């Protein structure tokens, strides 16, 4: 049985008001209250990030749709939140209650995914860096749920953002999924009291954090004893592509009336126009995972730069996911960059999620590849 | 909160006395509950055919005083009629009525603190097919705590607490002790005694503390079917001393009643 | 001494037909179970029980149904009449009487068998099963009257007034009278100490152009529910019934009945679940109740 | 025909319990199937085979058949459809049949 | 068991011909015939409007895909179809047979939803009033199924229409759903003989009708005894929004390259630019339900009017739906505007649908809110 | 909650009247009658001893103090309660039947 | 007996032997009531308890 | 020194200092704090009552004859679990603590 | 619902004729015939006693 702090909805309409007088007199946004209840959690399946599935639990106090449920674990996770600063962070899983059945069985959506519901992203927002998207996505002036900031190493989101499918307006849900796959981090939601003695507020943050400020890939071994579940992404789910079919809008027709040009990612990471390939095929990925891209020309009629096309694809294959029990010989945590040896094969990727049941603690590893470029 | 009644109301608004407050006061003064009455026939009720006329009877029921002045109650023939006083406070103009019923239907309803009709039986009137054959009043109960009295006359009986104890005194002797009012004890001898000498303490159980006397008590017993007797001493310490002649291996049946007081003058 | 069962076609109705199922020509034997089941939705977390909501389930009652007619014709007639008498009503009431209680259960036929394996004179030996509606109840009739105390009059009322330490006097015919009673209001109230299934009542409104009904207060004197109405026209009386299966809120003006439900204070009617505490009248001179008292086990 | 399985019925009022308190819904009757012991009293194997064949095919030749149920107090009918009939070899004297016949209720 | 009138498909190719000589000699469209069969309906679950679910029934006559099934109930419904004119309308439920299994179990789609199948609506049709959309949607010259007119109070559809998601072409199914949620009425299909003695035809109409010509909200109470089903709309289903994120196409880039502006609906109905809010938060909805909007500038480079943005959002929360048994103490019907007191809480919305089974008769209440503006 | 008391022949009612107690102590609950306090002549006290004073309030001046309850406490609450006996001082009694639960001292 | 159990949120079973004196917090799961009497109308029924704290 | 399994506990805690949090902490077998029941009251309470029973929990402070619900003032971050593991419990700004432990025995 | 009465040799029928009653009372239902009330000579009353005259 787990302990949980239950709250009234973290409504931005209420909290996004800068009328709170800080100890120095200056005005800041209203902080969150203390829980409305402390209950227990039984018959649960709780996912840390909500990478793939929604969570569920029976709670000992009646909750309702819109309530916020912070579930606590008597365990810590190693996190390095600044170049020097290492901490042992309490493991919590923060959700929005989306449904409650007659028996008090709640359906729980991870805070971050619930926060960005119904927000759309025009393709024009993808024109610069990934950070520009992240900063657009996380905003109490637009979001359905309150937030007080986001934490991460700048470097992770400093690269060129990838475009939306069909160069169209996409949902924030789909663009976040895309970006997170590209950067190989999933978000976590945190509730903490402001660390400075100057700030008494109880705050909520979105985080893109791991055990190392500048991630160091861990090489490990997953064993058959760990109840391993091995699956491959469905074509709908496909999160990695190693080849691109590129369409550029013709200025005269104002339409994609010219033939596409094809680009390939070699095993070492290099991306070239596929028509120029002169190798023997041993330096290219062992399967092809193509994607179609659509771009407009700039005011000079220039098509996209190779460096813009380059970020869409990487040295990767069909993405295998391994779900396995936590192993005390080498524990893994969400956002760890890993090289896993499983049944005599090497898999390069990261830990996208983690699930807690009364009898299990399991990691979801995503074979995202992109070993030559990912940080 | 404290609600005062038997006190000065300087503005004649403070402590008015309600009928239910006087009711409770009267119940407390007399020591009555809701299952009894205070009743007095100042003049004899008159029986005429299947009717009882209360000529001048006062009744207190639930601490409420009322008078029956030439009030007739119709009776059921060839029956035991239970005469009841019924109090319904909602009937403001006539809160009291009388009934003749087939059973004692006294309900103990607390009319001074709650809602409801108080029914309390006060008379039992037996009839033939033509008229009244006999009348018996219901008992007026006084529920008291501690009484200090000079003299008392009892026409019925006094029921006092009773405690019993069986003692296997040893040597085959058995005492059955009955203590009443925590003072008077009657010892009944049973069993058959053997292997004992004069002056010797009996080999078994000593008398329990609640039955021990303040002073040594010599209790005379008899040997069944013989012209011989014995006595035992119940000592204040609980022990029993044999004071009959020496008894051999053959047990002789011991019987008899002996009385003693546990308490001396104090 | 021995237990008695009876089937009523309309308990407390002038048209009630009673089948003595203990001594009559149609009898019930061996009730399957007069007990109950309970759940607390307990979850064990390594032996440690986590309690949830408590719920009672009343099982169906199956009886052996035997007939005692002296001929084939009489036995066919007894079966046909008994079953169709049950079948002709929305529900039937079982009376369960012992030396310690006289209780009722509103039942609905679930099944009845009819076969041919006759004993002497074509007597029946069948099985009858009932679904439970209301298991174990009694009726309690209570009247609530809004009585007002008189005024305190110096020179008439029993009070120790005047000059210190205060006094009253006995004056022929004017003397001393009792002003009223402390808490005269208790006579208009229901002191709720037990569980109920529902209640039914006849409410007599006092003032016109003013809402009328009843309110319920918990053990700490706070209102938690109320059935209050605001009618356009004065009603002679209002009839209420909280029975889930015969729920009624109707005003009567002469011999005309009107549905008063659309005119109830829905926000004040929080629940039908009556807690321990007390019921007060709202603008009523009197109210007459018929309470359906509850006992899950007897 | 001997020993009807059940000439009774079942009823539902769609009752659901709210902590023992029954909440009534719509009332509905269900008429169960009638199964009878089917016996032949032919004086030979030939007669008994003929009896079974004729009786069963007479039922089978109509959309439905009607059972008349008569006592000193009533004379009622039931429109029935054959649900099943058994045919075995476990003969008594003169090859008489002892089988089972079930009917589905149309109008009881 | 219910009675049903079965018909051959109401094919507009056949009926949309104005060759029928009326009693006066003038030419009108061909009227519908008499049923091809009268059968009974057993083992059914029939929804009046098809707000949420499809219906099913076993019919006593074999039907086929394309047939029209009008199911009759021996009951009436109060309707006021003109300012003075009140009637007691027979309750019928008209469907198209979409599937028939081996056992004669039919799947039935409510006529109106079947009628507008495969019709698309470009965003340009949303430029004026809701009525302009309704009149585009209901047309025998375009629809798959025949119709002879639509009935409603003009006022319901006289307001500004809301735009399509992503300012794109949407299906008539999605736009009708959107509009009906906004106006708080669901359509009903009716088969009647032309009321005038001058017209002998058997006709089919679409209706947006209720017990009152100018709806009067009913306040009532739903009890736990009524087998109440309580759920909240899924984010996919979300039909009410109280906050908007607004994008306006930049003229120079011809793309949404400028930051969005945010608008909020206060509890009283007022809609303002969210950046100008100066209250304490007690006058705003207790949860935020944001939606993204996309607009172009007019020929003068003007962005949308506040009055155009205003209609997209309303004072409302997470939409709760209550499905409960009809109560004889106060019967409710489709399109009733209601205030329901359930378990000590107030819910403002309307009756979107009604379901009939052999043992039940239930209403679907939708907590649409918008109490200050809805009519 | 609802206790009636007669002290010095004066009738009063304790209706939800709370008396604060000393912890880990034997509390002697007294009814105190001061007739000079005309608005509130009666008050209750919890004391360390039975301080009943037998003051004749009907014939003279003074405060009548009379103990009616003995309440024993732990550090947290009440462990036991014993009432003070209600004495009936009588002269000559004529009775039909009597039941004694304690004892008769002759 | 049954109503005394039914009147509390839970009841406690004391289990005592020469080697232990232990408790179990229990909640009534079911109780039967029939008519199949022995001498003096004595009951012979079945009572089931759900474990809370054993 | 926690060597056995427990269903729950009741405790009377005696705080020392005013503003600093007061309560108890639980350490595992490797000496790490995994949970703590701690309160930050404005005024020193004479004593605090805690009952950890999942079905009947309580957190009440006492100053004089005044009871205070400590739930609002409890550290909701540090009270990670009520499942007490083997290791040890230490006091936090308490002079004394009196516990009534509900010991657990799966089989007897 | 359907009761025929002959009172003073005069025949009349009560067809869905409702009489309002006093609560907690023995109601004596009377047929009252007033020949001067030419349009409605018969009426019913519920009374506290048998007032047959």
């Amino acid at each position: 049985m787990l302990e949980a702090n239950v709250y009234d909805n973290f409504n931005p309409n209420y909290y996004n008001i800068s009328d709170f007088s800080m100890p120095n007199g200056k005005k800041e946004k209203r902080g969150l209250p203390i829980p409305k209840a402390r209950c227990q959690v039984i018959n649960y399946e709780l996912w840390e990030t909500g990478y793939l599935y929604t969570s569920s639990a029976t709670l000992t106090v009646s909750v309702e749709v819109g309530d916020i449920v912070q579930i606590l674990f008597p365990e810590v996770v190693p996190i390095e939140e600044a170049l020097g600063k290492k901490k042992k962070l309490n493991l919590d899983m923060v959700y929005l209650v989306t449904d409650v059945d007659e028996s008090n069985k709640a359906t729980l959506k991870n805070y971050f995914w619930a926060m960005i519901e119904s927000l759309d992203v025009p393709n024009a927002i993808t024109k610069t860096t990934n950070f520009a998207i992240i900063d657009y996505l996380i905003d109490p002036n637009k979001n359905n749920l309150m937030s007080y900031g986001y934490f991460f190493n700048s470097s992770i989101f400093a690269g060129k953002a990838t475009i939306n499918r069909k160069a169209e307006t996409s949902s924030a849900h789909d663009v976040a999924k895309r970006i997170f796959s590209k950067v190989q981090f999933q978000p976590t939601t945190t509730i903490q009291h402001a660390p400075s003695e100057t700030d008494p507020r109880n705050l909520l943050f979105i985080n893109f954090a791991s055990r190392n400020w500048n991630r160091k890939r861990i090489t490990t071994r997953v064993d058959i004893k760990q109840s391993v579940t091995m699956d491959t992404e469905t074509i709908v789910e496909r999160s990695a592509y190693n080849f691109a079919v590129v369409f550029v809008k013709n200025k005269a027709t104002d339409d994609y009336t010219d033939p596409p040009k094809m680009y390939i990612a070699k095993n070492n990471g290099d991306v070239i126009d596929y028509s120029t390939y002169h190798g023997d095929g041993t330096d290219l990925p062992d399967v092809r995972t193509a994607k179609t891209l659509f771009y407009d020309r700039d005011d000079h009629g220039n098509p996209p730069e190779l460096s813009t096309i380059k970020v869409e694809i990487s040295p990767s294959t069909i993405v295998t996911r391994l779900i396995f029990n936590q192993n005390e010989l080498l524990p893994l945590y969400v956002n760890d960059l890993v090289d896993i040896w499983y049944e005599g094969k090497l898999y390069s990727g990261y830990i996208a999620d983690r699930v807690k049941t009364e009898f299990n603690d399991r990691l979801i590893f995503v074979e995202s590849g992109d070993k030559p470029n990912v940080i | 909160t404290i609600k005062n009644f038997t006190f000065f109301s300087p503005n004649s608004t403070e402590f008015p006395v309600g009928s239910n407050n006087d009711g409770k006061l009267y119940m407390m003064l007399t020591g009555m509950d809701y299952r009894t009455i205070r009743r007095k026939d100042w003049s004899s009720p008159l029986n005429t055919a299947l009717n009882v006329q209360y000529t001048n009877t006062s009744i207190i029921a639930g601490g409420r005083y009322f008078e029956l002045l030439n009030e007739t109650v119709a009776l059921k023939g060839d029956s035991v009629n239970y005469i009841h006083a019924n109090i319904d406070l909602t009937q403001t103009a006539n809160p009291v009525s009388l009934s003749a019923e087939t059973a004692n239907n006294s309900n103990g309803v607390d009319i001074n603190n709650g809602s409801g009709v108080l029914k309390v039986c006060f008379d039992i009137v037996t009839t033939s097919g033509t008229g009244v054959t006999s009348t018996k009043p219901i008992v007026q109960t006084s529920t008291l705590d501690s009484i200090s009295v000079n003299d008392m006359t009892v026409s019925g009986s006094i029921d006092v607490p009773v405690q019993t104890l069986t003692v296997e005194a040893g040597n085959g002797l058995q005492l059955q002790l009955t203590k009443k009012n925590n003072d008077l004890v009657i010892v009944r001898f049973f069993g058959s005694v053997s292997n004992i000498q004069k002056g010797w303490n009996m080999s078994g159980t000593w008398v329990d503390r609640p039955f021990r006397p303040a002073a040594v008590q010599s209790l005379v017993g008899h040997f069944a079917g013989r012209d011989t007797s014995f006595h035992i001493d119940i000592n204040p310490n609980g022990s029993i001393t044999w004071w009959g002649a020496n008894i051999d291996k053959t047990p002789i049946a011991t019987r008899g009643n002996g009385s003693y007081f546990i308490k001396s003058a104090w | 001494g021995v237990r008695q069962y009876k089937i009523h076609t309309n308990l407390d109705g002038t048209d009630d037909k009673v089948w003595d199922v203990t001594n009559g020509k149609v009898r019930f034997y061996q009730p399957s179970n007069l007990g109950l089941q309970s759940t607390n939705n307990i979850w064990q977390s390594n032996g440690i029980g986590v309690m949830g909501t408590r719920s009672i389930t009343q099982p169906q009652i199956e009886f052996k149904l035997e007939t005692f007619g002296e001929s084939l014709e009489e036995n066919y007639q007894l079966m046909k009449d008994f079953v169709n008498d049950i079948l002709s009503k929305k529900f039937v009431t079982l009376e369960y009487q012992t030396e310690i209680f006289q209780v009722y259960a509103d039942l609905a036929l679930a099944d009845v068998t009819k076969t041919e394996g006759y004993g002497k004179n074509g007597t029946f030996s069948e099985k009858i099963t009932f679904d439970i509606i209301t298991k174990w109840y009694t009726y309690e009739n209570l009247t609530f009257d809004k009585i007002q105390n008189g005024k305190v009059i110096a020179g008439m009322s029993k009070i120790y007034g005047g000059t210190a330490p205060g006094n009253y006097k006995y004056i022929k015919g004017t003397s001393y009278t009792y002003y009223g009673e402390s808490d005269i209001d208790r006579l208009s109230r229901w002191d709720i100490k037990e569980e109920i299934f529902s209640f039914m009542g006849i409410l007599y409104p006092k003032l016109p152009k003013t809402p009328a009904g009843v309110r319920f207060l918990d053990d700490i004197g706070n209102e938690y529910t109320a059935i209050v109405f605001k009618t356009e026209q004065v009603q002679d009386y209002i009839l209420i019934n909280t029975d889930v299966n015969d729920e009624t809120y109707q005003g009567w003006k002469g011999t005309t009945a009107l549905n008063l439900f659309p005119v109830m204070d829905f926000e004040r009617y929080r629940t039908r679940i009556i807690e321990k505490g007390q019921m007060e009248l709202i603008n009523l001179s009197k109210a007459e109740f018929k309470i359906k008292r509850k006992a899950d086990f007897v």
